[PDB]
DNA sequence: ACGTCCCTCTCGA
RNA sequence: AUCGAGAGGG
């Protein structure tokens, strides 16, 4: 059945910061993609098995983390990045505010 | 599952926005599209080093990506390029591609009017976003020539009403030309750093010089894949082809024989093809059909349904339920009665601990077919082990650690609800009464903050996979706790119908018990004194 | 970069959520096998093995609450009231 | 249009409602930082009423013969009558509660006097009386000294918003404020010996009770008060217009200056179907 | 050279872990992973210093798992060659081409091309040795070799060097 | 002054039908209207414009293009806002995810 | 998990990690860490015979062996690449007992020169600066000569008899 | 504050006189005030160090403070500059005397 | 410019 | 299977 906005929504209300994560991740989509440290973009190629993580175009093989997301986000992303626009994702911060 | 990873699992913080230098593009890329032609090397199950996986992701469920050499779930795509041969608008930056040829001198590309100006100096300060872009053009549409110094800022030319006759950009003089798209970007390019800056732009996320694309993006087979109906590509497939074909044309049509009036048509049909797969309710135009109208990405991503209404602000859920809801006076506010073909099918993670382990192998020991069974178990080495069918679904003694997906039962954090749903007393939780007949049975005085009835409405319920969740869903989403509405700051349920009507049939001093009745009366209540 | 507690200013009592994550997050850790301290009355179930622990402030958890300009002030379960 | 428009505001820990990006909405949600359940809607005895009667349930004189408390409603009976050290609190008594009787009629000018607030003081004390067990003849044993300092220090201590610095703390008084007056009004240092026959212990239960019930009261940080916001005002409309059918057309269901009257207020739009002054 | 940073590692523990000696554990657990390692960015991580007093800071349990991170910041020994550092070493793989030296925990190559023209190679020899006019280098013996060039290969980062510059060999 | 007005003309729709509702609730909208200048609107181009999260935003009427406009003008999403966890399969800053959790062996030794 | 931080040839051409403005585990501005091959062997053995005394709270080529106790005790031998250091820096470090290194260090620094250097310095027994200053490129106008090789004959003095 | 009681054209000139910017009001709006209104609550000026202590004590930046306009009808009734900022006091249903404070641009 | 939430069927390229 | 159109259920 479709949890659907206007349940994301009375849950919002409610407070079920966590279950509301769990409703939209664990009980469908979820992923693990690799991104990168400077092109915030899933493009790393994940030879695990082996503990080779590259991301060619910017040489590095070290600046590398791994997230979960929704694999539709992750989708939305590959579309958007199709229309040539880049977001990138990041983990560190710099604004505070 | 997925295979462990020895990178840092992190979270997203920041989401920066930019725009792919058509070089970030032909270097990111793994191999380079070429070819139009799907997987068909033969018409054979095996790929093609043109289009699709030539190092992009593989098509078929057991073969593997010729890059990163994992299994589809867990390659997420690749994406390669298609060189262009001549730059091509962005069927979306259009207007604001224009917009900033109204604000920059087409010959020798510094702003139109500079840092001499009393609304010029005064928008230029408007540190706001892009307000001051806006400000910067209204205040620069007009002047039409560049300067030698004025009451010195270089060149001098005369700047063209550029107006917008679909796809292309027009540009008389008081003699009359059409802008194109290989003179247009050389004016970006030449945009001075300083320029596009207090303009609206960025020196490295969004150069504007950007909104014209060179290299193209090839998005890999999970955007658009295709299905066996001997397959059948997807309609953003298809599409790449036709500019894949549409460029081809062009980029032998400025090669060998070049007669301009040739030229001039399929390089703005290549800019239709490219335009076409991103945007595709354009203007006027003809809204290119697919030997129909054809899907465009931008409305793939459109409200209502499509990855942001429809699969992100919401999705659908394994572990929901659904059924006729009938209501029940011999049953509590706060549980709700789920029929046994729920609870068996309705699982639910938990973990193998000395405190329940005495409880687990009796459940696993009974199985799917039986009420309080098992339809899974996890070990450490976490691969599924089916009970329905598992050989050694016989013994099977437990580990400690381990995770009996077990069945559902009595008095279990369930998230209940019914469907208009526009307000938080419309999903409270529940405990489970595991009953009967294929009927969600409910508390007669819990209808209300659901509007509820008993004459044909289905109702919904969830099931939290985790402890945590359980307590979120126990703690603060329970239908107790919710006895009182903030809405309107009274209780949002009561008495009613049969209880409601007779209770004042009972509350008359006409109304009298006699000694038998009494005591029924008086057991019935869970909570008796047992003084008469 | 922090807040000196003898300068806190939040709410000195719990919160519905606090608390609530915090029943349900040791409930989590318990049912995950963990160490309890407490000491077992007789409860299979790991809710109620945690809502012992909160009745006898026996579990090690701070609550780090942040405030809109960035900064956190710590409060120990130890510490906290429990009313509502 | 609503919920993804408030979304995002939920109080926070200072007690702010606010938003994605720091700004405020509120410095105080409901202005009172008061949660919506913990609320019911008692009268205010303060202010509704003849200047006449006011002073006989609320003022009482000790330099007077006849104007006092006759020892029947408090064991310091005679050894107060006279008594002025103390005709002076009773005094800056029942200039704060005329402070008050104005105050409101500067807020509460439709001559409104039933409000929603937390605490039902109006049952707290036949709670009180119930569970201690008052006697309406033999009288109480409070000091005047007890009473009106202790409703003093009651206010003391109903905390809203903690803080150091006198802007919070300014803050602070403002939110009580309307509270307060509800005290005064209704531990008033005639009523709990005249009406209430208080004991000594059963007031300062009372006193205690109180002073719990509200910070109970108080809000959470972490209420997603938006999000919440929105489905309060959103509900309603869609059930003034979803249960229409149940008559047979007559008058104001969902098609007369109501749901539409909201259509115009949140999208504004000058065009206005219906202007009107309305002039004095 | 030798270096001494202040390095920072995340760990995180299962719940079962978390009451009796967490430090103990996530103490050995750093060095489970730290200790004995090599990269490019610091190079060889090889000692951890300064034990008792190492941080652990406070613990964050993660959200919808049941565990914990810590950032852990350790200060330890570091080894990082750069190129043209010269370093003084022993031998251990004499090949024909040229003879491998350990220095440290890397291990500098050096070629027949970069010996000076006088590095006659002999195989008929127990053990494995290089002639020349005057001295002989062989299995166990000690040179002063100059880095050219480094390179990171996993979890180590071998290098080639020099003898042909003056004030080298002569040990 | 406004407000005042904007509020009463709120509040006479809604206890006209009866019904009723607390203060707060309007109050809050009204608020979020007028503390901006002056009634900024409840529509795409009213609130929605605003300088907030981008993926926040697009979850509303505009939702292609504002990506757009961001992807070119280097916009940037801060991550507090609920949606951009939502899409984001993150639990978001709400309730029970407004603060963090922390251990302390010092309590973890008293307690032992 | 993977080891953070906080933040090219011989001609101090270091990393970002390894420049000399490195920041403290405090974060205040505090200079670097380049230490010799005896300033190294000892910082080691000190810092392993603290471990010992910890988990037990729960001469010549002599060296070789009783520090080879500790790599097997002190540090499980996980850790192919600790081993060979600690060996490698006995056989090639040039000072025995702590005195004398202080010493060593008291007169590096009072040149100023770079870390590098005043590591690479005490650890190639240099005989004249043209050895000195060739192996050590950076130098060159950094130090006369003369002033180097009256550091570089002291330097000669006070190397431990082994 | 120079009033004008009908009409003045752009001949404009009125910001030039650093350091003096010149209220200009009207008599056809000054015959009725607009503060005495039942529904015009008590906006306070605030100073330079009565503002760098809301912008402290409620941990702000600028930004995030409501605002008020150059143009309102009481920021002119005041004159309100921008970063001028305001404590616009009022009866409340509930608080019985909220305190909100608005910036002006 | 978007145009209430969800759900069950049945049928033509 | 996918998109397109159609009748009903709260
Ligand atoms: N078009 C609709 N949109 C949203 N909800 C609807 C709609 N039609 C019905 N519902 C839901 O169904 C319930 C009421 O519809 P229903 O016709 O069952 O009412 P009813 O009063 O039983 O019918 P009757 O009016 O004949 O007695 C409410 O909870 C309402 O939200
Ligand atoms: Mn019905
Ligand atoms: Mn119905
Ligand atoms: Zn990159
Ligand atoms: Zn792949
Ligand atoms: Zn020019």
């Amino acid at each position: 059945l479709r949890f659907g906005e206007m349940e994301r929504d009375c849950m919002i209300a409610h407070g079920a910061a966590s279950f509301l994560k769990e409703r939209l991740m664990e009980a469908s989509d979820a992923f693990r993609v690799h991104i990168c440290g400077i092109c915030g973009l899933m493009t790393v190629i994940a030879k695990l098995n082996h503990n080779q993580f590259e991301c060619k175009g910017c040489d590095n093989k070290i600046d590398i983390y791994q997230i979960h997301i929704p694999y539709a986000a992750k989708l939305l992303f590959q579309e958007l990045m199709a229309m040539n626009i880049t977001p990138r994702l990041y983990t560190d911060r710099s604004r505070d505010f | 599952g997925q295979q462990y990873s020895s990178a840092p699992l992190r979270t997203v913080k920041e989401v920066q926005f930019g725009l792919f230098s058509p070089e970030e593009v032909r270097a990111i890329s793994v191999a380079k599209i070429r070819f139009p032609e799907t997987m068909d090397e033969t018409q054979t199950r095996a790929k093609i080093g043109g289009l699709n996986d030539p190092r992009l992701g593989s098509i078929d469920r057991n073969l593997k990506c010729q890059t990163c050499q994992e299994g589809m779930n867990e390659c997420p795509g690749h994406f390669g390029h298609i060189d262009l041969a001549k730059p091509v608008f962005h069927v979306g930056f259009i207007a604001k591609i224009k917009k900033v040829c109204e604000c920059v001198c087409m010959h020798c590309g510094k702003l139109l009017l500079d840092e001499h100006n009393e609304l010029m100096r005064q928008a230029l300060a408007i540190k706001d976003s892009k307000k001051r872009f806006a400000a910067i053009w209204t205040l620069c549409k007009t002047k039409m020539v560049c300067e030698t110094d004025v009451p010195s800022r270089g060149c001098g030319n005369t700047q063209p009403t550029i107006r917008k006759d679909g796809l292309k950009l027009v540009g008389s003089w008081k003699e009359l030309r059409v802008l194109s798209t290989e003179e247009i970007l050389n004016i970006f390019k030449h945009i001075s750093v300083k320029d596009f800056t207090s303009l609206g732009f960025n020196e490295v996320f969004s150069r504007p010089e950007w909104m014209i694309l060179t290299c193209l993006p090839v998005p890999p087979p999970p955007v658009r894949p295709s299905i066996s109906f001997q397959r059948g590509e997807d309609d953003l497939t298809f599409k790449l082809a036709d500019i894949l074909k549409a460029n081809i044309s062009l980029e032998t049509l400025e090669h060998n024989g070049a007669p301009h009036h040739a030229i001039e048509e399929a390089e703005s049909l290549l800019q239709f093809h490219v335009a076409t797969y991103m945007d595709n309710d354009i203007a006027g135009q003809p809204q290119a059909l697919q030997k129909s109208p054809v899907k465009s990405i931008r409305a793939r991503l459109k409200g209502k349904e499509g990855r942001i209404r429809g699969n992100l602000m919401g999705k659908r859920v394994d572990f929901s339920a659904r059924t006729v809801i009938s209501g029940d006076p011999n049953l509590e506010l706060d549980q709700v009665g789920v029929p046994k073909s729920i609870a068996k099918t309705l699982t639910y993670p938990e973990v193998v601990t000395p405190y329940n382990i005495d409880r687990l192998t009796q459940l696993v020991r009974n199985g799917p077919n039986e009420h309080p069974g098992a339809k899974y178990v996890i070990r450490d080495s976490g691969d599924r082990i089916d009970l329905r069918y598992s050989k050694r679904a016989g013994d099977i003694q437990l580990q400690y650690g381990w995770k009996v997906e077990r069945h559902i039962m009595d008095n279990d954090p369930v998230l209940f609800n019914r469907q208009p749903s526009l307000h938080k007393m419309s999903m409270m939780a529940h405990r489970v009464k595991v009953i009967p007949y294929s009927t969600f049975r409910l508390n007669l005085s819990v209808t209300s903050p659901y509007n509820a009835d008993f004459d044909g409405d289905e109702m919904n319920l969830h099931v939290p996979q985790s402890e945590e969740t359980r307590a979120e869903l126990s703690q603060l989403c329970a239908v107790p706790l919710q006895i009182v509405s903030p809405q309107s700051n009274k209780p949002c349920m009561g008495i009613v119908q049969d209880t409601l009507c007779g209770i004042r049939k009972l509350t008359l001093r006409d109304t009298f018990i006699e000694l038998d009745q009494v005591l029924n009366m008086l057991y019935w209540v869970p909570d008796w004194d047992g003084v008469i | 970069k922090a807040i000196p507690k003898d300068q806190r200013a939040t709410t000195p009592y719990m919160t519905k959520y606090e608390r609530a994550r915090i029943l349900g997050t040791r409930a989590l850790q318990i049912s995950m096998n963990a160490p309890v301290f407490v000491d077992l009355e007789g409860e299979t179930d790991p809710l109620r093995i945690a809502m012992k622990e909160l009745a006898e402030k026996k579990i090690p958890l701070v609550i780090r609450r942040y405030l809109p300009d960035g900064s956190f002030e710590d409060w120990s379960v130890e510490e906290l009231i429990v009313d509502l | 249009r609503l919920v993804k428009a408030l979304e995002d505001i939920m109080v926070h820990y200072d007690n702010t409602t606010r938003n994605s990006l720091g700004n405020v909405i509120q410095f105080i949600y409901g202005e009172d930082g008061m949660d919506a359940a913990h609320i019911e809607k008692q009268s205010l005895d303060t202010i509704g009423g003849s200047d006449a009667a006011f002073e006989k349930r609320y003022r009482v004189d000790l330099l007077n013969t006849d104007h006092t408390l006759d020892p029947s409603l408090l064991e310091s009976g005679s050894e107060i009558l006279g008594d002025l050290k103390l005709q002076v609190l009773l005094d800056e008594e029942y200039k704060q509660l005329v402070k008050d009787r104005k105050f409101l009629r500067e807020v509460f000018v439709d001559g409104e006097a039933n409000w929603p607030l937390p605490v039902n003081i109006r049952r707290i004390i036949q709670n009180a009386q119930q569970t201690f067990h008052i006697d309406h003849t033999k009288p109480s044993d409070l000091t005047i000294k007890d009473i009106v300092l202790g409703v003093k220090d009651l206010q003391e201590n109903l905390l809203v918003l903690r803080g150091k610095n006198e802007i919070i703390q300014n803050a602070q008084r403002d939110a009580v404020t309307l509270f307060c007056c509800l005290l005064r009004s209704r531990l008033a240092t005639r009523r709990v010996l005249q009406e209430y026959r208080l004991t000594k212990q059963a007031f300062d239960w009372v006193l205690s009770n109180i002073e719990a019930q509200f910070l109970r009261s108080v809000v959470h940080p972490g209420e997603m008060v938006g999000v919440l916001a929105a489905q309060s005002i959103g509900e309603p409309a869609t059930q003034m217009t979803l249960n229409t059918f149940h008559f047979a057309g007559v008058a104001s269901k969902k098609v007369t200056s109501g749901v539409p009257r909201l259509k115009e207020i949140l999208n504004v739009a000058k065009n206005m179907k219906t202007p009107s002054l309305t002039v004095y | 050279m030798f270096f001494i940073k202040d390095l920072s590692l995340n760990i995180t523990l299962h719940p079962s872990f978390f009451g009796p000696r967490m430090k103990q554990y996530l103490k050995t657990k750093l060095l489970e992973e730290v200790e004995g390692s090599c990269t490019g960015k610091f190079g060889y991580i090889l000692c951890v210093l300064d034990y008792d007093n190492i941080d652990i800071q406070r613990g964050r349990i993660l959200p919808t798992d049941g565990s914990a991170e810590f950032n852990v910041k350790y200060r330890a020994v570091v080894f990082k060659p750069f190129k043209g550092e010269v370093v003084d070493g022993t031998v251990v793989s004499c090949s024909q081409h040229g003879f491998e030296v350990q220095v440290g925990p890397m291990k500098v190559f050096v070629t027949k091309h970069l010996m000076p023209q006088d590095l006659t190679f002999n195989a008929g020899s127990n053990p494995p040795s290089y002639q020349s006019s005057e001295d002989v280098i062989t299995i166990k013996s000690r040179i002063r070799v100059k880095i050219e060039g480094c390179i990171s290969q996993v979890s180590s980062i071998h290098a080639i060097g020099s003898i042909k510059e003056d004030y080298l060999g002569a040990i | 002054a406004g407000r005042a007005a904007l509020y009463k003309e709120v509040y006479n729709v809604i206890a006209s039908d009866g019904s009723y509702v607390n203060y707060r609730h309007m109050a809050l909208l009204v608020d979020v209207m007028t503390t901006q200048g002056g009634l900024t609107s409840v529509t795409r181009h009213g609130f929605n414009r605003s300088n907030t999260g981008a993926l926040m935003r697009c979850s509303f009427e505009e939702t292609v293009e504002i990506l757009f406009e961001a992807g070119a003008s280097a916009e940037l999403d801060d991550c507090r806002g609920v949606s951009e966890n939502v899409i984001l399969g993150q639990m978001a800053p709400i309730g029970t995810g407004a603060f963090d959790v922390m251990i302390d062996e010092e309590s973890l030794v008293k307690y032992m | 998990v993977s080891t953070s931080t906080f933040q090219n040839a011989a001609t101090l051409q270091l990393g970002q990690e390894f420049q000399l403005k490195q920041i403290n585990h405090q974060g205040e501005e505090e200079e670097l860490i380049a230490l010799n091959l005896s300033e190294a062997r000892l910082v080691i053995k000190e810092a392993l015979v603290e471990r010992r005394r910890a988990f037990k709270r729960s001469t010549r080529e002599k060296e070789l062996e009783s520090i080879d106790v500790l790599l097997e005790q002190t540090t499980g031998g996980n850790n192919k690449d600790l081993k060979n250091t600690m060996q490698y820096l006995t056989n090639f470090s040039r000072f025995r007992d702590q005195e004398t290194v202080g010493a060593v260090i008291q007169l590096l620094k009072s040149t100023g020169l770079h870390p590098f250097e005043v590591a690479q310095l005490g650890s190639l027994a240099c005989d004249t600066a043209d050895e000195a200053k060739t192996l050590i490129p950076s130098l060159n106008n950094k130090i006369s000569d003369d002033e180097l090789e009256r550091i570089l004959k002291e330097l000669s003095n006070l190397e431990t008899l082994y | 504050i120079f009033v004008y009681q009908n009409n003045i054209t752009p001949s404009k000139l009125v910001p030039s006189i650093p350091p003096a910017t010149i209220e200009t009001f009207n008599e056809a709006a000054l015959v009725v005030n607009i503060t005495h209104h039942e529904l015009v609550p008590k906006h306070i000026r605030l100073s330079s160090d009565e503002k760098r202590e809301l912008l402290k004590r409620y941990r702000l930046k600028e930004s995030q403070l409501p605002r008020i306009q150059r143009a309102d009808p009481v920021a002119l009734y005041l004159g309100l500059k921008r970063g001028e900022v305001v404590k616009i006091i009022r009866k409340s249903e509930t608080s019985g005397r909220y305190a909100s404070y608005r910036i002006c641009m």
